């Protein structure tokens, strides 16, 4: 049970996202970004929005920026609960997953 | 909230924290599910004068990239000034 | 030889005498906004959307009608030019009906597209709007004339292409109405082509009414066989069905017109 | 203009060496593949299929293209040898389910509009 | 910067990044073909594909650069170009808090040199490019498909590959396995023509032909 | 933390497991906690700030041993700092509009669309053709919970992007699993997968 | 600013050394963890008694699609096809023709609910509030075909759910 | 100098007991390597200029913590590693010879965008 | 100059075998290289600036269940953009497609005079403005 | 209203019905053909014509922002009733 080599085989969830986006409008492509790191949904939206705004050379309003950061940090809590409580479950600590998934 | 006084002590002692102050089950302190109607503000461009779009058109202010060089005793430079060393937090430097 | 020299945003273009500011801007790749000008119709100069600033001149000139003069520098992207376009578009849309969802011209309307590119993003018109009667000019052309922007392209086409002088303007001012005054049919072997030239949804095809939208149609370039002229056409197909026939420009045959039978 | 960076082979003679070497590796590997994947084909059938794939491209004369085809083949070998593939992947070369498609004018005419 | 809706401009970065581009071009004339800095302040270095290792190593290791992190390595298919594939390297310098984009080109048959010697992150990125675009990176530790199915033939991200592909899978009870068959769609993908006939951005108007 | 932080079993499973050096982490393309567990002082919210992250105060957790235990502590402390940020965002939330007041990009309010001709036109075009984006190419990155998340977006001037390459932090982290798992048992590899924080929608795309 | 998560050195006085030894030998910290699980045992569970109790929702919830009517009973839809154009999944199919009274109305309005991503773009795009994602989420089926919705299905859903749909719009139309 | 650091803070990086001596050795090594590079080459003219700056600061400042602040390269061990990297790069430049003119100009419209 | 050590290949470029395309969708497909016609319903000319490549239309049929439009042609919605006819022809040739080129139809320059509307002796006189 | 075909199948508001020889009506065997009984063409006709005292009237469909885009209808023709292109409501000008 000592690991000599690891060969991660991926693509079992490759779903031609980047090609599909070229057949969609910029707005139509945004939901694809929620479904990438589907544990940090609003964070992925923000990156795409920032890129498009930069190309558009526009600026989001101030209140929207504060809302983005607020929900970006809520989204960080959502991700770090899953990361911590599924790291623990895989290691055998089942209980914390249930405590924190209620949050 | 419905826990008897003995049970509150037992679970407070075992955990070690006053759990009744910060309960994890929401009760009546949440917001009402029916709220008064809103009235939202308007943007800076909701003006009837001095609001020509040509003065507030970001897309049209975007220019093609500058061509610094093309095949068609200076001091050395860095991409940007060297970064500033971070400072330890004064709230709690060591966890 | 006889060519004169003019400048479009500072770039030199040599144009034959009699050429218009508009036609000069084409030779550098710039398309001036337009609603009334059509290259195959007579000049009218009534929409005022082609207005463009000439450097060292205090008045904007209608590019569609003003010949170029030697040495003129044409400022197509100046503030004065851009503000003139926004003002004109604002007047055009003031009494325009809110009909884009129910208007078959949606997605292929020059008023929509030129509003997006050369107009403002909002309205300051807090008044009521004009409404107009609908006029029956036959079974092939549907008239929702509240959408008319009074460009007089239909009037000019009928007189100068079809040879029929049945379309005109009745009244004056905001109440000026394009039509026949009397109840008449604009029936002709070239009647349908007023639908194409009309930049708005005022004139539309009755057979094609409501069936499709511009973006969902695949364009196939074929030929007409109803006659021996061999008019070049476009066949718009959606989901394995033929929806409409449109002209395809060929200078040496059909120009940009087709017959009603073909259409 | 015609001067181009090579991939491996500098001439078709050097490339055709790699094609033959690749055929050798495939020919040895079919017997194990039938045994390991527990296929219901014969070793002759598999070796015939290898010959067919090598025959399809029997017209090429560009050293660079032949190098890429050899590269792609060798990748398929690593997959099959290491059992990264599965029985469904190995048996896709034989197109068992695809009923024979007509290949004469009249037969195509009776069924559809395709050339 | 008092226009509410317009992105602010930062000229200090534009002057800084522009100078560093002159710095690279002067130091690496043998490979640099073009240097450009954008309106939103990003520097792009465009190089001959034979300077990938020299240019990347210099940027990684030079004391006035120190781009130690390869954030991304990707490709773009532009069919009209005779060298249809544009290889893009995006690098991050933590020391100077800066980013630089390096661009090069190749075609279907011409290999590019693997950057794994410079950044060990490039191993998988280069595998993805091969799998998705079909570009071969020479002297790679293990070049093989990474995202596509085993036995998948074709390079999906090329602009000439159909969106829904050429084959589709199902389970057949006769052979008791998953089989691949030519693709037939109950509802064909509907191609919408959205581009407007009227120009939108004059500043990018291409010179007439 | 009572259940895990000082638990000798948890520490045994995570301490000195998956040690990644600062130098290798950079060249292998790591980001986020993977770098910060090794002692690299880097958080894009502090160095390349976006939105209003420069108007909020927070501390970046940093590791010392580069192990799965330090990365556990960084993530758990990052949760605390997010609560710190949320408190500031709640109290300094400004009034005003929420989308850019430029209706050639952002849709107008439904009331205006039903009353004004310009608003309806923009609504019609924004939901059919969409806004046209000037030609260009940008790499835009953020400090996502899992690391640096970036998009290489290419515009041809039309309303539909030409190319969109997605940089996912897990793509590089997974490629480092072999290096991170050298001289370890099967159960340790299970832990190394978790400390990396891997979602395969971003790794595959 | 930054903080160190694990860069503290222990105290080497005998009392501290002895205390750590007790922790090692008497498993104090492990016993501590058992207490937390014991405290949770005497806490009220967070479970709800579904289906007799339901999870909270908001008026903005995006659920089963419905086609609405004006108070007259006339269909709100005018076949503009904006929903069809914005749908990121190409889940909507529409064919229209002039009705016998000359109205612009649909002959086909099909939503493939196995293509839908329930994004709500089609209710944002609609200029007449005709297509809405309703409140319902309990429409699971025993077959795929039952999830390919046509115009009649979507109209029946509107007539089925109109009372709830209208009230939710009344609550949120000022935010929209 | 002062009291030696217990740790640099970076995993895999070891504290150097002789920082100034090591830096002087490496920077001097770089200048020797740069001598072989042709004079007009910009790599020599720039690398000399920055390296001789860094060398002067080491000789001027005895204390390590003051030296780190002035060098702006992080901990002194981070600086030493950077010196080794530049030395490695210098030796590679001699074989690459990037001071020579451009090998080949690109195709006509290779860098044109939009197309 | 370039010192990679290069080879000479005098064969024409053909990449059909390394593209993964089925044989049927190469030999039997006819490409069309054209500049799209201006939509006669609009006067803009920005969609006539670039060459396109399309393929021949094939059968679409009604799905028995819902009446949708079903197809078996993988190249149905494939449209490529090129800056020039030469670039397009090269791309088709290397991919082994048969092609037909149709030349660009440019609007002819014209004589436009607002004065002619008021001619004294000519038929260009307009009877209405 | 729902009228039934000679086969017994219900006809829809789009006039769709399967003819006698169509095999696709087997999908309804043991199940049902779902048809909405409220035909919008019949219900709009029930609404009375509105008498107004102007040449031009506006319609928003009711509810303000909850209706349809505001349009103005000309009532200068006395041989017909002005109809809304969105809601189907009819208006007539009342002889002054
Ligand atoms: C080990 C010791 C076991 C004996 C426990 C006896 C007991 O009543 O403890 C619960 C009782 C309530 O504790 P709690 O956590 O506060 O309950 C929450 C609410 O107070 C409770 O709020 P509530 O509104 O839910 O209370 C009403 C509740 C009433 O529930 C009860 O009366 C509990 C009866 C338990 C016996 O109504 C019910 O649900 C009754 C339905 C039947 C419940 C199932 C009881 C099965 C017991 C085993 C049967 C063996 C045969 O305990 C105490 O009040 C303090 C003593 C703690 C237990 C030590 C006993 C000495
Ligand atoms: C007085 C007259 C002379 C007679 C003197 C007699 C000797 C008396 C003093 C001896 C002290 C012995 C202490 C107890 C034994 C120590 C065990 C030990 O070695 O621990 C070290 C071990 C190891 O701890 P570690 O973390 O230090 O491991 C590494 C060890 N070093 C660093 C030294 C290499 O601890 C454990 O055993 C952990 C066990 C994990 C599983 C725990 C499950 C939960 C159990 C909770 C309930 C426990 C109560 C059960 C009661 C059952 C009732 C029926
Ligand atoms: C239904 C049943 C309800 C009643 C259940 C009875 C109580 C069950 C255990 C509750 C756990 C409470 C946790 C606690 O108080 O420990 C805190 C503390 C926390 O300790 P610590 O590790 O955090 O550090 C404090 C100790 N020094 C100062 C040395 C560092 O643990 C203890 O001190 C308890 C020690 C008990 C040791 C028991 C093991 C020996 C078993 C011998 C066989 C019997
Ligand atoms: S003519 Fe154009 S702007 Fe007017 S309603 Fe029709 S689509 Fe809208
Ligand atoms: S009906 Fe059309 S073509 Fe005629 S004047 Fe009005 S807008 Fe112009
Ligand atoms: S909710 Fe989104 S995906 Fe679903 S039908 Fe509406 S627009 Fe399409
Ligand atoms: S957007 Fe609304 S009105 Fe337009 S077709 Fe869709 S449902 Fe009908
Ligand atoms: S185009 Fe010149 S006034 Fe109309
Ligand atoms: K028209
Ligand atoms: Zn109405």
């Amino acid at each position: 049970e000592m690991v000599r080599k690891c060969d991660p085989h991926i693509g079992l969830l490759h779903r031609g996202t980047e090609k599909l986006i070229e057949y969609k409008t910029y707005l139509q492509a945004l939901p694809y970004f929620d479904r990438l790191d589907y544990v940090s949904m609003m964070c992925n939206e923000q990156a795409y929005s920032l890129a498009v705004e930069k190309l558009l050379n526009i600026r989001p309003p101030p209140r929207a920026q504060w809302i983005r950061v607020l929900f970006g940090e809520i989204t960080r809590l959502l991700n770090h609960i899953m990361a911590v409580t599924t790291h623990a479950l895989d290691i055998g600590a089942m209980t914390p997953f249930f405590w924190m998934f209620e949050e | 909230a419905s826990a008897t006084r003995f049970i509150q002590w037992l679970r407070n002692w075992a955990s070690g924290r006053d759990l009744q102050a910060k309960l994890q089950l929401r009760y009546q302190e949440i917001s009402k599910r029916t709220q008064p109607p809103p009235k939202l503000p308007v943007g800076p461009s909701h003006k009837l004068s001095n609001n020509y779009y040509c003065t507030r058109d970001g897309r049209r202010e975007a220019m093609p990239p500058s061509i610094v060089m093309s095949s068609q005793e200076k001091k050395a430079v860095s991409p940007a000034p060297p970064i500033k060393r971070w400072e330890l937090s004064q709230d709690e430097p060591y966890l | 030889s006889n060519l004169i020299e003019v400048f479009v945003d500072g770039q030199s273009v040599m144009v034959e005498p009699g050429t218009t500011v508009l036609q000069a801007c084409e030779k550098v790749g710039m398309q001036i906004p337009r609603f009334c000008y059509h290259e195959r119709l007579s000049v009218a100069g009534n929409c005022r959307m082609c207005l463009v600033e000439i450097e060292k001149a205090p008045k904007v000139v209608a590019a569609c009608a003003m010949p170029v003069m030697k040495g003129w520098n044409i400022l197509t992207n100046s503030e004065k030019t851009k503000k003139a376009r926004e003002g004109v578009m604002e007047f055009l849309l003031a009494n325009h009906p809110l009909d884009c969802p129910i208007c078959d011209q949606g997605g292929e309307c020059d008023l929509q597209d030129q509003s997006m590119m050369f107009g403002s993003d909002r309205s300051r018109f807090l008044e009521g709007k004009r409404a107009v009667e609908d006029k029956n000019i036959g079974p092939l052309v549907k008239t929702i004339m509240t959408r008319c922007i009074q460009c007089t392209r239909c009037i000019r086409f009928a007189s100068e292409i079809a040879g029929v002088d049945d379309l005109g303007t009745t009244g004056r001012g905001n109440d000026m109405q394009v039509g026949t005054y009397i109840e008449k049919m604009f029936m002709s072997e070239l009647s349908g082509n007023i639908i194409d030239i009309c930049p708005v949804g005022a004139l539309t095809s009755k057979p094609y009414a409501f069936t499709a939208r511009p973006w969902e149609t695949r364009k196939t370039e074929s030929i007409d066989v109803m006659d021996a002229v061999g008019s070049n056409i476009v066949v718009s197909t959606r989901t394995g069905e033929v929806m409409r026939i449109l002209p395809r420009m060929h200078e040496d045959i059909n120009e940009e017109w087709i017959s009603d039978k073909t259409r | 203009s015609t001067s181009v960076k090579p991939i491996f082979s500098r001439d078709m003679n050097e490339a055709k060496r790699r094609v033959r070497e690749l055929y050798r590796a495939w020919y040895r590997e079919v017997p194990n593949t039938v045994h390991l994947f527990q296929l219901d084909i014969s070793v002759k059938q598999g070796r015939d299929k290898v010959r067919e794939m090598f025959k399809k491209n029997a017209h090429i004369t560009d050293p660079r293209v032949v190098d890429l085809l050899v590269i792609k083949g060798k990748m398929e070998l690593e997959e099959t040898i290491k059992v990264w593939k599965q029985r469904t992947h190995v048996m896709r070369f034989f197109h068992e389910t695809e009923a024979p498609r007509p290949k004469d004018f009249l037969s195509k005419f009776y069924v559809g509009h395709d050339p | 910067d008092t226009r509410p809706t317009v992105r602010p401009r930062n000229d200090v970065a534009h002057k800084q990044l522009s100078a560093f581009g002159e710095y690279v071009a002067e130091i690496l004339p043998k490979y640099v073909q073009q240097v450009q800095v954008s309106c939103f302040n990003e520097l792009e270095i465009c190089i001959h594909p034979d300077g990938v290792i020299p240019v990347l190593t210099f940027l990684r290791d030079h004391s006035n650069a120190q781009f130690k992190s390869l954030a991304d390595l990707t490709a773009v298919d532009i069919p009209t170009r005779q060298n249809r594939f544009e290889i893009v390297y995006n690098l991050l310098s933590l020391r100077f808090n800066s980013r630089i984009r390096v661009k090069t080109y190749t075609d279907e048959l011409t290999p590019i040199e693997s950057s794994v010697p410079v950044y060990k992150a490039a191993n998988w990125y280069e595998r993805e490019i091969w799998d998705m675009f079909g570009v071969f990176f020479a002297n790679h530790p293990d070049l093989r498909r990474i995202l596509t199915d085993y036995g998948f033939e074709g390079h999906p991200f090329r602009k000439d590959f159909p969106l829904s592909g050429y084959v589709e899978l199902r389970y057949d009870d006769e052979v008791k396995r998953v089989v691949a068959e030519p693709v037939e769609l109950a509802q064909e993908f509907r191609k919408f023509d959205l581009n407007s006939p009227w120009e939108a951005f004059p500043a990018y108007r291409q010179p007439p032909e | 933390e009572e259940m895990l932080t000082n638990n000798r079993i948890w520490r045994n499973r995570t301490v000195d497991i998956g040690i990644v050096t600062a130098e290798d982490a950079l060249n292998y393309g790591f980001s986020g906690v993977m770098l910060r567990g090794s002692g690299i002082q880097w958080d894009l919210r502090k160095t390349q700030p976006y939105d209003v992250y420069d108007q909020v105060e927070f501390d970046v957790p940093i590791g010392s041993r580069g192990d799965c235990y330090d990365r556990y502590l960084c993530r758990v402390e990052e949760m605390r700092q997010s609560i710190r940020i949320i408190s500031q965002c709640l109290n300094k939330m400004p009034p005003g509009e929420i989308k850019v007041d430029d209706a050639k990009v952002s849709p107008p309010k439904r009331a205006e669309m039903k009353t004004s001709m310009e608003s309806l036109i923009h609504h019609f075009k924004l939901y059919t053709e969409g806004y046209q984006v000037p030609p260009g190419a940008t790499y835009t990155a953020i400090e996502a919970p899992k690391g640096e998340f970036g998009v290489y977006l290419v515009s041809d001037g039309s309303s539909r992007p030409y190319r969109c390459k997605i940089k996912a932090p897990g793509f590089a982290h997974l490629a480092g699993l072999d290096k991170m798992s050298k001289g370890h048992m099967l159960a340790d590899v299970v832990a190394i997968i978790g400390t990396q924080d891997i979602v395969f929608g971003e790794v595959d795309r | 600013t930054y903080k160190y998560v694990n860069l503290r050195e222990p105290s080497m006085d005998m009392k501290s050394v002895t205390d750590r030894a007790a922790q090692t030998l008497l498993w104090t910290e492990l016993i501590r963890g058992l207490g937390m699980t014991l405290s949770y045992l005497f806490r009220e569970p967070a479970t709800i008694n579904y289906p007799f109790e339901k999870g909270p929702l908001s008026p903005r919830f995006r659920g089963e699609h419905a086609l609405r009517r004006y108070p007259s009973g006339e269909e709100r839809c005018i076949a503009c096809k904006l929903c069809e154009a914005v749908c990121p999944a190409q889940a909507i199919t529409i064919e229209a023709e002039p009705r016998a009274d000359g109205s612009r109305r649909t002959t086909r309005y099909d939503i493939d609910m196995t293509k839908c991503i329930y994004c709500g773009f089609c209710q944002e795009a609609c200029p007449v509030d005709a297509i809405v994602e309703g409140p319902n989420f309990e429409f699971s089926t025993e077959t795929h075909e039952e999830l390919l919705y046509n115009k009649e299905k979507l109209l029946n859903n509107g007539d089925k759910w109109e009372a709830e749909i209208a009230a939710n719009i009344q609550a949120d139309y000022l935010y929209r | 100098a002062g009291l030696l650091k217990k740790t640099t803070g970076l995993v895999g990086l070891a504290v150097c007991e002789t920082p100034h001596e090591r830096l002087k050795i490496l920077y001097t090594k770089i200048l020797d390597v740069l001598g072989h590079i042709p004079k007009n080459a910009a790599y020599r003219k720039y690398t000399e200029q920055i390296t001789n700056e860094k060398l002067s600061m080491v000789k001027a400042e005895p204390d390590v913590k003051k030296l780190e602040e002035r060098l702006q390269g992080g901990q002194i061990e981070e600086v030493i590693l950077q010196a080794e990297n530049e030395l490695s790069l210098a030796r590679k430049m001699i074989q690459w010879k990037p001071w020579e003119p451009l090998v080949e100009e690109p195709p006509a419209s290779q860098w044109k965008w939009p197309i | 100059t370039r010192d990679t050590q290069l080879i000479t290949v005098d064969e024409k470029l053909d990449i059909t075998t390394i593209t993964g395309v089925p044989e049927e969708h190469i030999k039997t497909r006819k490409a069309r290289i054209f500049v799209p016609a201006r939509n006669n319903m609009q006067s803009g000319v920005n969609n006539t600036k670039k060459w396109k490549m399309e393929f021949d239309t094939r059968e679409r049929w009604e799905n028995p269940l819902m009446g949708w439009a079903s197809t078996a042609d993988p190249l149905s919605n494939l449209v490529l953009t090129f800056s020039t006819k030469e670039d397009a022809v090269a791309f088709a040739e290397k991919n082994g497609w048969s092609y037909d080129v149709e030349e660009r139809k440019v609007p002819k320059p014209k004589s436009k005079s607002y004065g002619a509307n008021f001619s004294w002796n000519k038929r260009t006189r307009v009877s209405t403005k | 209203g729902v009228r039934t075909s000679p086969t017994g199948e219900k006809v829809t508001h789009t006039g769709q019905v399967y003819d006698d020889g169509d095999y696709r009506k087997v999908r309804f065997v043991g199940r049902q053909k779902e048809v909405n009984e409220n035909f919008a063409i019949d219900l709009i006709a029930e609404q009375p014509v509105s008498q107004v005292g102007s040449r031009v009237i506006s319609c928003d469909g009711g509810g303000g922002a909850l209706g349809h885009p505001r349009v103005y209808i000309n009532l200068d023709k006395e041989t017909k009733t002005g109809t809304c292109g969105y809601c189907g409501l009819q208006f007539r000008q009342q002889h002054h």
